[PDB]
C-alpha cells in the first residue's frame, strides 16, 4: 500500500482543519489556504500572500501613509477556525498587523476580509500557531457568535490585547467584526499587556498554543517568561479559563502546568488535545461518560522556547481534577488568604478578600478578588517519554473502549499508543510506530482525526498525510495479528486476513472472527510424516 | 408557528435555520428558547448545522411488505424521527440482517427513506422486522418496524389463454403464487417485452408483444433481482386470423342482426368484435366463436341523426373486426 498525500509545492504549511460534515480538509500556508479533498487531492487555492507591508508600521499602509520602507513580505497563516453556522472560514493572518480574512466554504470566496478599524487588527507578530482560540455560536436573532483568541504581541501592549473576547457578524461586510463583546472606558471584554512589567522586563509575551471550550468555559494552554521565574529568559507553562458568559472578564484563572519523570522536569507545552477516554480509561480513572480529558506534550525544563529539547514527555489532565484544582483555589481566595499572585498583569500585589458564598465550578467571577493566578502548580500523569526523538504533537481518540492515542515527532513519524494505566498493564505501550516524512520533516500541532474516524491527517512542515488509524492488513498471521495489540485488529479466520470487526464479513457468527490470540487457529495431522513412496494415505486432521 | 405541523424532533431541525424554531426536550414539543424553560443548560435542542442527532426514531409503515429473496428490492420506509443528514443513514438501514443500501435523490430528511435491499439468498428466516441505527445503533436511538418485510419466491405454473395472433395484442393471465412481491416487474415472451397492466398475489396481467415466428414461446418473469422461469409452460404463436364472408351482406341503421362470418383461426381470438365507421362516428358490436373457422356476429349499430342510409343502401366509410393487434382486419 501507498500513503495518501498532498505535497507542498512552493511554500511551508502552518495549519489543518477538518470539515465534520463534509471531510473536505482545509489547510493554512504562508501565502496559501488550501481546500483539499478526503484523499488529499487539491480542490481550491488561495492566494492571501506576499504582501506588500512592513511589521513596524501601525495601521497598516492601506489606511494610513507609513514613513518606513515597504517590501515584499510573506502573510503567514497565525490561525484558521471553521464556522460552520455562518458557512466559511476564519483564515486569520500576519503582515498588516494581523488582518482576519473570511473565505467562504465551499469555494474559497473572500466573503470579507476587515481592515479599517483597529480591533481589525490582531498583532504585528509573523510567527506561525503562537496563536489559538475557539468559535462559539448561539442561534440568529439572540446573543451571537462569539471568538475568544489569544495571540502573543511583541511588546505593542497598547495596540493589541493578548486575550480577547470579540464579535463575529453575518456579515463579513459589517465593520462590527472583531469588535468586543463588550466595551467599556472602564472594563472591556479583552486583557491587556501592561506598560510597566514591559518596563521591568523587557520582551515578555504570552504564546497561546493550543486551545478548547469546555462545558461552558474556553481553555488555553500558554507560555509566558521569567517573572519570578534584568537577566535571562526563562518559561513557564501554564493553563488558562474564561467563562463563555462572562463580558467583563473577571473569571480570568491561570496555574502552571507541567509534569516529573523520575526526578526530571518537563515545563514547556508543545501541543495538546482535548478528548474522551471511552469506557476503557473512563471506568479505572473513575470516571462519568461525558467527563472530559487533556492529553498534552511537554519538553524538558524551562529553556528554549523558540528551539525546545529532544526530550519530551507526553502527560494526563482530567478535567475534574482541574476543576477540583480551580474550585480549590477560588474557595480559598474567598477566605481571604494571601494574595492573587498574577506578576505579568499586576505589578503590586493585591490581597485576597474574604466573603460568605457558595463556590460552585458554576462560578464566573465577581468584582473584587478579581483576575487572580496560581500558586501550586498542577501536576499530570505521564504515559510515554522519548528520549532520542522529541514528540511534537498529540491526537486521541475512543475506539470500542480502548484509548488510542496519536503522537508526532520531530522525525516525522507517528506513535500509535494504547493508554493502560487504567487499562490491566503495567503502564501505557507504544503499539506501532509509522512514517509520513521519513527525511526527519517534524510533524506540526494540528493533527486531526477525518469525520468517519478511519484516517488521521498529519501534517509537516511541507506535505500532508493521510495515515490510516487502522492498517491491521500488515499483519500476516494470526499469531502476529492480535500479537499487535493495537485495538482495531482482529483475524477474520475464514479470509485469513487481519482487519477491524466492521470488516470482517460475518463477523458476528461463532468463531469466525479472533480477537484474543487463544482464539487462533490451532491445526494438527495424524500421519505427519508420510514416505514419497506411499501414495493417497489417509490422514486425519484436528482443528 | 412553533410547529402545528412537527410534533416530532426531525421534523423541526429539519425546518428552516431561519425561523430559529427548535426542540425543547422536557416538554415533548418544538418552540423556539423564547418560549421553552432552561432547567438544563442543554434542554432546548437546534440543528447546529444538522449535527445534531434526534432521539426515539419511530417507523409508522414501509412500502413493499414483501420481495424477492435475490434482493434489489427499492424498500420505501416512512417514519417521523429519523437522521438529519444522509450520511449518517447510510449503513444504519437492515432488514434483519440482510444489509440494505439507501438511495440519496429519493430520500427526504428524518420523514422517508428509500433503501435497496442486497442478497438474501443465505438468510434463514423467511421474514424479518426492519431496524434503522440513526448514527450508532446506540439504545435510545434505533427504531424497528411495527409489523416485519417478508421474503417470497414467486412462482407461476398457468397462462389463461395459451395461444395467440403473431401481431400480438392478447391479454395475457399469468397464474401462480407470490406474484405481488418486489417493486419492479417485467415479462418477456420470446425476450420481447408485454405491456404490462396490473399485479396481484394469484395473478399478472399484461398485453402479448409481436412474436417473430409462430409456436412456441418462453416466458421470462423477472422481479428486481429475481429470474424466475418455467419451461413446462410456454406460450404458442399463432398465424394471423383472416375474415374471408359475412353472411348476410347487410344490416338496418339500429343493426342488432345476427351476420354468419367465416374465415381462419378465430379461436386465437378470445374477444374479438365488429367495427363500423358510419359519417364521423365509430362504433363497435360482439362476436360468439364457434369453430377456428365459423362466428356468429351481430351487427354494430350507425345510428346517427345527422345522416340515415338512404332506400337504395350505402357503404360505410369503414367496416372490419378488432382482433387483437392484428390491424389489417381493422
Ligand atoms: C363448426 O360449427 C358450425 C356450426 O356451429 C358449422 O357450420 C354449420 O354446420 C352445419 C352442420 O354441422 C350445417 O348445417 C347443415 O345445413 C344443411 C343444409 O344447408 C342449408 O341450410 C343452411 C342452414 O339454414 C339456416 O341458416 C340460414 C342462414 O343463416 C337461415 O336463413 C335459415 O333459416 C336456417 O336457420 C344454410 O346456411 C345453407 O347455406 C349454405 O350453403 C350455401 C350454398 O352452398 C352457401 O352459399 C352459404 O354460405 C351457406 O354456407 C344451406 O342452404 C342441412 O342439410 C343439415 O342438416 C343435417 O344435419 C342435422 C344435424 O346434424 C341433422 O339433424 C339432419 O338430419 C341433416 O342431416 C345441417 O342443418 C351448416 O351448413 C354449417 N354452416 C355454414 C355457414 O357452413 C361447421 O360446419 C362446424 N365445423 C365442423 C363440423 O367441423
Ligand atoms: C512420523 O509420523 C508419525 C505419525 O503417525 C509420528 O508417530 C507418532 O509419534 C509419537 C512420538 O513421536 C507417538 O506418541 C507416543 O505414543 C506413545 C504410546 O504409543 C502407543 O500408542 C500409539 C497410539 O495409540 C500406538 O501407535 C503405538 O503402537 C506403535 O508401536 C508398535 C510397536 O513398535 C508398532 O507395531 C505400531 O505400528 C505402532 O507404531 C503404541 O502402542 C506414548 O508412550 C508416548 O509418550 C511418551 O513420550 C513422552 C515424550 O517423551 C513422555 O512425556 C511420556 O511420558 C511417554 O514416555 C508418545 O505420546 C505416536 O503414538 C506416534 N503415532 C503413531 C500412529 O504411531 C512420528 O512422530 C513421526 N516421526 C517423526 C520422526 O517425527
Ligand atoms: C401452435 O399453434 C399452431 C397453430 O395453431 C399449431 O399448429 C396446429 O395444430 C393443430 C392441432 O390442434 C392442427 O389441427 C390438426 O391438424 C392435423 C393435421 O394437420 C394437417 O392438416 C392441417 C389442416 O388441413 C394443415 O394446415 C397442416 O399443414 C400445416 O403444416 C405444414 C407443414 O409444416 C405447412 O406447410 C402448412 O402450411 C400447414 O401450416 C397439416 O398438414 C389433424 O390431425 C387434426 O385433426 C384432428 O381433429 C379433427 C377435427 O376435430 C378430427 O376430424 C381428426 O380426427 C383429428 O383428431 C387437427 O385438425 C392445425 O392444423 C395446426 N395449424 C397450423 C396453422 O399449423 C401448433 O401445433 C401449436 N404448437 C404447439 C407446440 O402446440
Ligand atoms: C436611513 O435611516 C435608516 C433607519 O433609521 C438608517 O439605517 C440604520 O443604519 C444604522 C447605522 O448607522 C444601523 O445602526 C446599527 O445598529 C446596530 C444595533 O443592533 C443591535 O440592536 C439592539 C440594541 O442595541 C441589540 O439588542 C441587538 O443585539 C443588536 O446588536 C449597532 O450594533 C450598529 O453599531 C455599530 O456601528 C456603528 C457605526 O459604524 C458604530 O459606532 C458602533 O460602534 C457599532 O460598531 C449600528 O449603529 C441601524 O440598524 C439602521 N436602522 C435600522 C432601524 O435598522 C440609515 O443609516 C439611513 N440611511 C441613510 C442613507 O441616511
Ligand atoms: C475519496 O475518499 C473516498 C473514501 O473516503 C474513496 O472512495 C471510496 O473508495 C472505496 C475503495 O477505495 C470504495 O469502497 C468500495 O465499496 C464497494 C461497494 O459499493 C465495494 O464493491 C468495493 O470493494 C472492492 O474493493 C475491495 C478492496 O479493494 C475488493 O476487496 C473488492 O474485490 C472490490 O473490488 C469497495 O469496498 C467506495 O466506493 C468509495 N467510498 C464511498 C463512500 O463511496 C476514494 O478513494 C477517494 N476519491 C477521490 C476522488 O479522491
Amino acid at each position: 500500500p501507498a500513503f495518501r498525500t498532498f505535497v507542498a509545492s512552493d511554500w511551508g504549511l502552518t495549519h489543518l482543519v477538518v470539515h465534520e460534515q463534509t471531510g473536505e480538509v482545509y489547510v493554512g500556508a504562508v501565502n496559501r489556504i488550501y481546500k483539499l479533498s478526503g484523499n488529499l487531492t487539491l480542490l481550491r487555492a488561495h492566494v492571501t500572500g506576499p504582501v506588500e507591508d512592513n511589521e513596524k508600521c501601525y495601521p497598516p499602509p492601506s489606511v494610513q501613509s507609513c514613513p518606513h520602507g515597504l517590501g515584499s513580505t510573506d502573510n503567514v497563516n497565525k490561525l484558521l477556525l471553521l464556522d460552520y453556522a455562518a458557512n466559511r472560514l476564519l483564515a486569520c493572518g500576519s503582515a498588516s498587523q494581523g488582518i482576519c480574512q473570511f473565505l467562504r466554504l465551499d469555494d474559497l470566496f473572500k466573503l470579507g476580509e476587515p481592515h479599517h478599524r483597529k480591533e481589525h487588527y490582531l498583532s504585528s507578530v509573523r510567527e506561525a500557531g503562537s496563536m489559538a482560540g475557539v468559535l462559539i455560536a448561539g442561534p440568529p436573532g439572540q446573543g451571537q457568535a462569539k471568538l475568544f483568541v489569544g495571540t502573543p504581541i511583541d511588546g505593542k501592549s497598547e495596540y493589541f490585547p493578548t486575550l480577547s473576547s470579540r464579535r463575529l457578524m453575518a456579515n463579513e461586510e459589517d465593520a462590527d467584526m472583531f469588535g468586543f463583546v463588550y466595551q467599556d472606558e472602564f472594563v472591556s471584554s479583552q486583557l491587556k499587556i501592561p506598560s510597566d512589567t514591559l518596563s521591568k522586563f523587557p520582551a515578555f509575551d504570552i504564546y497561546y498554543v493550543y486551545s478548547f471550550r469546555s462545558e461552558q468555559f474556553v481553555y488555553y494552554l500558554t507560555l509566558q517568561l521569567d517573572t519570578q521565574l534584568a537577566g535571562e529568559h526563562f518559561f513557564t507553562s501554564k493553563i488558562v479559563r474564561l467563562c463563555v458568559n462572562d463580558p467583563k472578564f473577571y473569571s480570568y484563572v491561570e496555574f502552571p502546568i507541567g509534569c516529573e519523570q523520575a526526578g526530571v522536569e518537563y515545563r514547556l507545552v508543545q501541543d495538546a488535545y482535548l478528548s474522551r477516554p471511552g469506557q476503557a480509561l473512563a471506568k479505572q480513572l473513575g470516571l462519568a461518560e461525558d467527563e472530559e480529558v487533556l492529553f498534552t506534550v511537554f519538553a524538558q525544563g524551562q529553556k528554549n522556547r523558540v528551539k525546545p529539547p529532544k526530550e519530551s514527555a507526553l502527560c494526563l489532565f482530567t478535567l475534574r481534577a482541574i476543576k477540583e484544582k480551580i474550585k480549590e483555589r477560588i474557595q480559598s481566595c474567598y477566605r481571604g488568604e494571601g494574595k492573587l499572585s498574577l506578576p505579568w498583569l499586576l505589578n503590586k500585589e493585591l490581597g485576597c478578600i474574604n466573603s460568605p458564598l457558595q463556590i460552585d465550578d458554576d462560578f464566573c467571577g465577581q468584582d473584587f478578588n478579581q483576575p487572580l493566578g496560581g500558586t501550586v502548580t498542577i501536576e499530570g500523569t505521564p504515559l510515554f517519554v522519548d528520549k532520542e526523538d522529541g514528540l511534537t504533537a498529540v491526537a486521541a481518540y475512543d475506539y470500542q473502549g480502548r484509548t488510542v492515542v496519536f503522537a508526532g515527532t520531530r522525525s516525522g513519524r507517528i506513535r500509535k499508543i494504547l493508554v493502560d494505566l487504567a487499562n490491566p498493564s503495567g503502564r501505557p505501550a507504544l503499539a506501532y510506530e509509522s512514517v509520513v516524512a521519513q527525511e526527519g520533516n517534524p510533524i506540526l500541532r494540528d493533527l486531526v482525526l477525518s469525520p468517519n474516524r478511519q484516517y488521521l491527517y498529519a501534517m509537516t512542515e511541507k506535505q500532508v498525510t493521510q495515515v490510516p488509524v487502522e492498517s491491521c492488513v500488515q499483519y500476516t498471521s494470526c499469531e502476529l495479528c492480535l500479537g499487535s495489540r493495537d485495538p482495531h485488529c482482529g483475524w477474520c479466520v475464514l479470509h485469513s486476513i487481519c482487519s477491524r470487526q466492521d470488516a470482517c464479513e460475518r463477523a458476528e457468527e461463532p468463531q469466525r472472527f479472533a480477537s484474543d490470540l487463544l482464539q487462533c487457529v490451532q491445526l494438527t495431522v495424524q500421519p505427519r510424516n508420510v514416505s514419497v513412496t506411499m501414495s493417497q494415505v489417509p490422514l486425519v486432521l484436528q482443528a | 408557528k412553533c410547529p402545528a405541523l412537527r410534533q416530532s424532533c426531525g421534523l423541526c431541525l429539519k425546518a428552516d435555520p431561519r425561523f430559529e424554531c427548535g426542540w425543547c426536550v422536557a416538554e415533548r414539543r418544538c418552540s423556539l428558547r423564547h418560549h421553552c424553560p432552561a432547567d438544563s443548560p442543554a434542554s432546548w435542542m437546534h440543528a447546529h448545522h444538522g449535527s445534531s442527532r434526534c432521539t426515539d426514531p419511530k417507523i409508522l409503515k414501509l412500502s413493499p411488505e414483501t420481495g424477492p429473496r435475490q434482493g434489489g428490492t427499492r424498500l420505501t420506509i416512512t417514519g417521523e424521527n429519523l437522521g438529519l443528514r444522509f450520511e449518517d443513514v447510510r449503513l444504519g438501514v437492515h432488514v434483519g440482517k440482510v444489509l440494505c443500501s439507501p438511495v440519496e435523490s429519493e430520500y427526504i430528511s428524518a420523514e422517508q427513506i428509500v433503501c435497496e435491499i442486497g442478497d438474501a439468498s443465505t438468510l434463514r428466516a423467511h421474514d424479518a422486522l426492519v431496524e434503522v441505527c440513526v448514527r450508532d445503533c446506540s439504545l435510545h436511538y434505533r427504531a424497528l418496524s411495527p409489523k416485519r418485510f417478508t421474503f417470497v419466491t414467486p412462482t407461476f405454473y398457468r397462462v389463461s389463454p395459451s395461444r395467440g395472433p403473431l401481431s400480438g395484442g392478447t391479454w395475457i393471465g399469468i397464474e401462480g403464487s407470490h406474484l405481488n412481491a418486489g417493486s419492479d416487474v417485467a415479462v418477456s415472451i420470446g425476450g420481447r417485452p408485454c405491456s404490462f397492466s396490473w399485479r396481484n398475489s394469484r395473478e399478472i396481467r399484461c398485453l402479448t408483444p409481436p412474436g417473430h415466428t409462430p409456436g412456441s414461446a418462453p416466458i421470462v418473469i423477472n422481479i428486481n433481482r429475481a429470474q424466475l422461469s418455467n419451461p413446462e409452460v410456454k406460450y404458442n404463436y399463432t398465424e394471423d386470423p383472416t375474415i374471408l364472408r359475412i353472411d348476410p351482406e347487410w344490416s338496418i341503421n339500429s343493426g342488432g342482426t345476427l351476420l354468419t362470418v367465416t374465415g381462419t383461426n378465430l379461436a386465437t381470438v378470445r374477444e374479438p368484435r365488429i367495427r363500423a365507421k358510419y359519417g364521423g362516428i365509430e362504433r363497435e358490436n360482439s362476436c360468439m366463436v364457434y369453430n377456428d373457422t365459423t362466428m356468429v356476429c351481430r351487427a354494430p349499430s350507425i345510428d346517427n341523426p345527422k345522416r340515415s342510409p338512404p332506400e337504395l343502401g350505402e357503404r360505410p366509410d369503414e367496416i372490419g373486426f378488432i382482433m387483437d393487434n392484428v390491424r389489417t382486419l381493422l
